[PDB]
RNA sequence: ACGAGACUCUGGCAUGCUAACUAGUUACGCGACCCCCGAGCGGUCGGCGUCCCCCAACUUCUUAGAGGGACAAGUGGCGUU
């Protein structure tokens, strides 16, 4: 028999999600920004958008060829329906997983939170974002958590147009005395084609064009051409 | 002999009501049956009343049919009324002259507006802390 | 000038085809009518002794203005409200076992048939005799 | 030496009347165009109480309508509206015949042909559009026709070489040759936009008017500038008498009549006695026609009213 | 209350600067201007900049405005 | 020739209208009658939850929501004119299913 | 035509004696209408309830208590067999009965209250006429509602009985003490 | 500059557009019943055809897409006008 089409949806929503930790998790290393799943009748494609793809692929594409073996073992569907591809992220300043994620490696590495903090905010402001903001919050010093934030340009908090002029993302990092939280916002900018921003403005913004140069008539002219 | 008619609806709360109206010799029936057998009959002047604005004299070149749905009765009741006095209007101005057509438009707008323009007021959603839209559960100190 | 069901008023009807069902005498009473109330929310049994024979002309007017009701289509027709002591009171249907004995005597009298679909309708000698009451219930209003 | 008076009021719309037209073959009726979205056909009756009373109502326009047109047997009417769409009435049984789709904007204007063959139409998509009958669209102009909008389009009623005159809101009066359809004429002399173009019965002269005030009156067969005649604030619509060798031009507050020949102003139209009201600007005239008879102007205003004004000669 | 927020003022301000021609008594004819010469991705705030930009042209045809 | 009908499913609109359009402009640029698209009533799954991890403070709710939208196409024609037009249907998050009645 | 409230009761002959109440009781030619059941909405704006007729106005104000809320064709069934008995006890015309009713149960002056929670001192004030007829209207309902609790007899011969009191001026009916009692007391706070 | 507003969903209007046997309306055929004092261009029908060889049209009612529509815009007062 066949399921219904609410079910259907469901089903796929939870798959897309449980791929997305899966890859997460295994591919946080290597700067895992993001999974695409295109779903076509002869096979499903899934996308694995990445800083680097080096690391993905392995040598002589050892490490992909595993995962695309162990997606076909977890989910159940037959093989030959499995192709996993990794594509470079066309800019990774604007994306908050990647920037997250490069935060945290470099708290793992015992670099000050602070510089840290200060060089991806730099990062992400040279990338061409409208504005930044970077919270950490635990232990930095002493037995007495606290919080530190840093922001840089514009930001909006209300209203629709966060959910596609904000781009978040939230890390846990583990270290020697217990967990810290890292929390990215990035503002994307306008852009007229949809590649690194919206394509539309917001919504409170008037853009009035400029009147051109009208010649003063003078005496009446007739042209028959 | 044109087959000339309209069709033209009324709308209550969740009911409406369509009539057909056309050429004839004055029957008036909702849903097959005869405007005084409509329930409840608390409510029957309520749908006599565009007959006795207008008189026999206007209906009496029209057969007119109304079907109804939704609603509850006091709405469907109302919603009739209404479609009466609009299919009633619309055939007036279609296959007589608009000089009729303003008369009774404004016979029937001068007793009440509701015979020709419908009332926007509809149920109020539920808002979680309360039994309703703008009630709220009891509270309690200490 | 020819009088149908719709014409009249219902409760009229219903008693009048009550009466005469009651006067042919060719309809079958089960036997425990005096004892039963008709669902499970009533607290007592019907008032009226002849209660079976004004359920029958109920449930041939249902027939006549919707055709294609079964048991449990008449079962829903006749439930109601039921109050249960200190709790909020909830919808109830009726007794199955008498919606299908009125159906049955109703087919006894040739009146009702089982329809193809499913479910039960009427014959034409049951919409004859229907639309007779029909104009002897008018005929008794306008002259009076 | 002629006065024209007040003689009537036509009270039927609720919004802004826009366009009135007229028929030789009907001297009766006449037709309205307005702001509520409904074309009124007026019956005359010229009786004590009412000049005319309302008798039939086309209605398939969900936006305002701009113009309106009689064919020349009087018994179809052509419309057109802000919808962006042209409709063909039948005036007979008063249901939409045709409709005219192609259009991206507000259609403004809107001319029959001299043998209610051709169909021609303006719009804010700074576009002119040729159509047939059936409602094929058979020419849309792309070739520059005005930088603005396209504000009035007429035909040429004379018996030289078919000419089809447009005027913009790019203070641009253009004239285009029919069945070749190209730019054959230009006129700048205005500093302003453009509202209205007429021609008159002869097909020799037009005027153009808009914001500037000028009714600047060209030569169509020779193609030059003849003459400007200053007027009021705005010049809604520009007329030609028929008959009498006049031009009527509507100015907000009032109407202006011109006779060509002299140069002089023959009368100006414009009435109001209420003292408290005098704050509030006068309604402005936004449409303009003569009856075929040539003794009624028809004026159609602001005030949601229609005025007759009726020659008396002396 | 309908006070107006100052983006609307503000865009009201600079078209009737810059196409003060164009513009007149009319809210219809000033919302088709308004449209044509300015980017409101709304509909609501290009309707209320037009009723603005009326309301400041029958002022300023009234006297001179202090802006 | 065969009664062919599309039945097209996704959960944004603009994503289901364009690819409905694209195959209808196709279909009748090969001379074909086509029926519809004829749009179902919209499907709305709707889940009520609190939004607190445990049972402190106010009783807040989350409300979330799921629309699910539907589109039908007949088509008079044999199966390989389907295919052919069909192939070029693929967009990301809209299903399409073809049978034959 | 001749519109009568249920058919039978005609408004033309009904006449107002207060010039102050004149512009708040709607029972004349434009208000009159077959039925007290139009589903108007006159509580949008204020004074608009003004032009409610009065006997609609009676019929949304004997929807008393939360057992009875919304039942209104069981209110205008009873305000029908209310208006029958008066018009056979009295053999008038129940609507000016009604009229009358109003008028006289109307407080003319009336105390407003200066109270820390326990004490409270008063000063007497005017009262606006349509306080007046809202006033009248909520007191002959209270006293139709009391008279019919656990006792053997039907709300509309209470309401007719309180009616009939009231348009007497007889001492008998709750409304006439009640206004007495209130213009006592406004009396005594001057 | 953030917040407020703007914004998103929702409820009201469209006899104007788009188009539907998994929605209907009207009309026309067949059939059942009633009135033989008006038997009819008569009434009732959630009874059957009218897309699938050939045997009707059309979206008012139902669904959902694209657009329109309202801005304190018009009038009269009160306001530093
Ligand atoms: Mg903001
Ligand atoms: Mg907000
Ligand atoms: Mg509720
Ligand atoms: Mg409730
Ligand atoms: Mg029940
Ligand atoms: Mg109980
Ligand atoms: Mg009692
Ligand atoms: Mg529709």
């Amino acid at each position: 028999v066949q399921i219904s089409k609410k079910r259907k949806f469901v089903a796929d929503g939870i798959f897309k999600a449980e791929l997305n930790e899966f890859l997460t998790r295994e591919l946080a290393e290597d700067g895992y920004s993001g999974v695409e799943v295109r779903v076509t009748p002869t096979r499903t494609e899934i996308i694995i958008l990445a800083t680097r793809t080096q690391n993905v692929l392995g040598e002589k594409g050892r490490r992909i060829r595993e995962l695309t073996a162990v997606v076909q073992k977890r989910f159940g569907f037959p093989e030959g329906s499995v192709e996993l591809y990794a594509e470079k992220v066309a800019t990774r300043g604007l994306c908050a997983i990647a920037q997250a994620e490069s935060l945290r490696y470099k708290l793992l590495g015992g670099l000050a939170v602070r510089r840290a903090c200060y060089g991806v905010l730099r990062f992400i402001m040279e990338s061409g974002a409208k504005g930044c903001e970077v919270v950490v919050s635990g232990k930095l010093r002493g037995q007495r958590a606290k919080s530190m934030k840093f922001v840089d340009g514009l930001m909006i908090h209300s209203g629709d147009p966060v959910n596609y002029y904000v781009d978040t993302a939230v890390r846990h990092v583990l270290l020697r005395q217990g967990v810290l939280g890292i929390k990215v916002k990035i503002m994307l900018p306008w852009d007229p084609t949809g590649k690194i921003g919206p394509k539309k403005p917001l919504p409170d913004h008037v853009s009035i064009v400029e009147p051109k140069d009208e010649i003063l008539p003078t005496t009446p002219i007739s042209e028959q051409k | 002999g044109p087959l000339q008619s309209v069709q033209v609806f009324g709308r209550k709360k969740t009911a409406t009501a369509v009539a057909h109206c056309k050429r004839g010799n004055g029957l008036i029936k909702v849903n097959g049956r005869p405007l005084e057998m409509i329930e409840p009959r608390t409510l029957q002047y309520k749908l006599l009343e565009p007959v006795l604005l207008l008189g026999k004299e206007r209906f009496a070149g029209v057969d007119i049919r109304v079907r109804v749905k939704g609603g509850g009765h006091v709405a469907q009741i109302y919603a009739i009324r209404q479609s009466i006095s609009k299919a009633l209007v619309a055939y007036y101005q279609k296959y007589v002259d608009e000089a009729s057509k303003k008369e009774i438009k404004d016979i029937l707008i001068q007793y009440d507006r509701t015979l020709l323009v419908a009332d926007p007021r509809r149920c109020e959603s539920k808002k979680f802390g309360g039994p309703g839209a703008r009630a709220r559960y009891q509270k309690s100190y200490r | 000038p020819g009088v149908t069901v719709k014409d009249v008023n219902q409760q009229e009807f219903v008693r009048a085809l009550a009466a005469f069902l009651k006067k042919s005498g060719k309809l079958k009473v089960p036997e425990w009518v005096d004892t039963v109330k008709l669902a499970k929310h009533k607290e007592l049994a019907p008032y009226d002794e002849n209660w079976f024979y004004t359920r029958a002309a109920s449930t041939a007017r249902h027939l006549y203005l919707r055709g294609g009701a079964g048991v449990g289509s008449m079962t829903k027709i006749y439930g109601g409200r039921q109050r249960n002591g200190v709790m909020p009171s909830h919808f109830s249907r009726g007794s199955k076992s008498v919606a299908r004995r009125v159906l049955q005597a109703l087919e006894g009298l040739k009146m009702v048939e089982k329809d193809q679909d499913g479910g039960r309708k009427l014959t034409p000698q049951g919409q004859r005799d229907l639309d007779r009451i029909a104009g002897q219930v008018a005929a008794a209003n306008k002259k009076h | 030496t002629e006065q024209m008076t007040l003689r009537g009021t036509l009270k039927g719309h609720n919004g802004w009347v826009t366009q009135i037209a007229t028929t030789p073959q009907f001297p009766d009726m006449i037709l309205s165009a307005s702001r509520d979205k409904t074309i009124i056909m007026w019956k005359l009756t010229r009786d004590e109480t009412n000049y005319g009373i309302p008798q039939r109502a086309l209605r398939g326009h969900s936006h305002f309508v701009s113009d309106v047109v009689i064919s020349s047997d009087g018994q179809f009417a052509l419309s057109g509206s802000w919808d962006g769409t042209l409709r063909l009435w039948d005036l007979t049984t008063g249901t939409t015949t045709r409709r005219f789709v192609g259009h991206t904007k507000d259609v403004l204007s809107v001319a029959f042909s001299s043998d209610n063959r051709q169909i021609v139409s303006g719009s804010r998509d700074k576009t002119i559009k040729l159509w047939n009958t059936l409602g094929v669209c058979k020419y849309t102009v792309q070739d520059e026709s005005h930088s603005e909008w396209v504000s009035c389009v007429r035909f040429s009623p004379n018996s030289s070489n078919p000419i089809i005159v447009s005027c913009g809101w790019d203070k641009l009066v253009k004239v285009w040759n029919l069945a070749n359809c190209k730019l054959k004429t230009n006129h700048i002399g205005h500093t302003g936009y453009l509202n209205t173009v007429t021609v008159s019965p002869d097909g020799s002269l037009c005027a153009s008017g808009g914001k500037d005030g000028q009714a600047m009156l060209w030569d169509l067969n020779e193609g030059k500038h003849l003459y400007t005649l200053d007027g009021g604030d705005i010049i809604n619509a520009l007329c030609f008498s028929p008959n009498r060798y006049w031009l009527c031009a509507a100015t907000g507050p009032s109407i202006k009549i011109w006779d060509l020949e002299g140069k002089i102003i023959v009368d100006e139209l414009k009435q109001e006695v209420i003292s408290t009201s005098s704050k509030a600007e006068p309604p402005q005239c936004t449409s303009l026609a003569w009856s075929a008879d040539g003794q009624t102007l028809f004026a159609g205003y602001t005030d949601n009213l229609v005025r007759v004004w009726q020659v008396t000669i002396g | 209350g309908r006070v107006r927020t100052k983006t609307v003022k503000k865009a009201a301000r600079v078209i009737i600067e810059k196409y003060y021609t164009r513009l007149g008594n009319d809210f219809h004819t000033n919302k088709r201007v308004c449209e044509e010469i300015a980017i409101i991705p709304s509909k609501k705030l290009r309707n209320k900049i037009a009723g603005y930009v009326t309301h400041l042209m029958k002022r300023i045809q009234r006297g001179p405005v202090r802006g | 020739i065969h009664r062919i009908r599309i039945t097209l499913t996704s959960r944004n609109v603009k994503s289901l209208e364009k690819v409905c359009a694209d195959l209808i402009r196709g279909a009748k640029e090969k001379n074909l009658k086509v029926k519809g698209p004829v749009r179902m009533p919209t499907k709305t799954l709707r889940i009520t939850t609190r939004k607190t991890p445990c049972g402190e403070g106010s009783k807040t709710w989350d409300r979330f929501q799921m629309r699910i939208h539907k589109r039908l196409i007949d088509l008079h024609s044999p199966s390989e004119i389907v295919k052919q037009i069909t192939s070029i249907s693929i967009e990301p998050g809209v299903e399409v299913e073809v049978t034959i009645a | 035509p001749d519109i009568k409230l249920f058919g039978k009761w005609s408004t033309d002959d009904v006449q107002i004696n207060d010039i102050s109440l004149q512009d708040y009781i709607a029972v004349k030619e434009k208000y009159a209408k077959y039925l007290p059941h139009s589903a108007g909405r006159y509580a949008a704006k204020r004074f608009r309830k003004a032009q409610c007729p009065i006997v609609e106005r009676l019929t949304n104000s004997m929807m008393m208590h939360g057992r009875n809320n919304g039942k209104k064709l069981m209110t205008v069934r009873i305000v029908k067999h209310a208006f029958e008995i008066i018009h056979l006890l009295t053999g008038e015309n129940p609507l000016q009965v009604l009229v009358n009713a109003i008028i006289n149960s109307g407080p003319r002056e009336d105390s407003t209250r200066i109270g820390r929670a326990g004490t409270v001192r008063r000063q007497a004030v005017d009262v606006s006429p349509l306080r007046r007829v809202n006033q009248a209207i909520w007191l002959l309902c209270t006293g139709a509602r009391e008279a019919a609790f656990r006792n053997i007899k039907t709300i509309a011969e209470c309401l007719a009985d309180e009616l009939i009191n009231a348009a007497k001026g007889s001492s008998n009916s709750y409304a006439i003490k009640k206004k007495d009692e209130l213009e006592r007391v406004a009396k005594s706070n001057r």
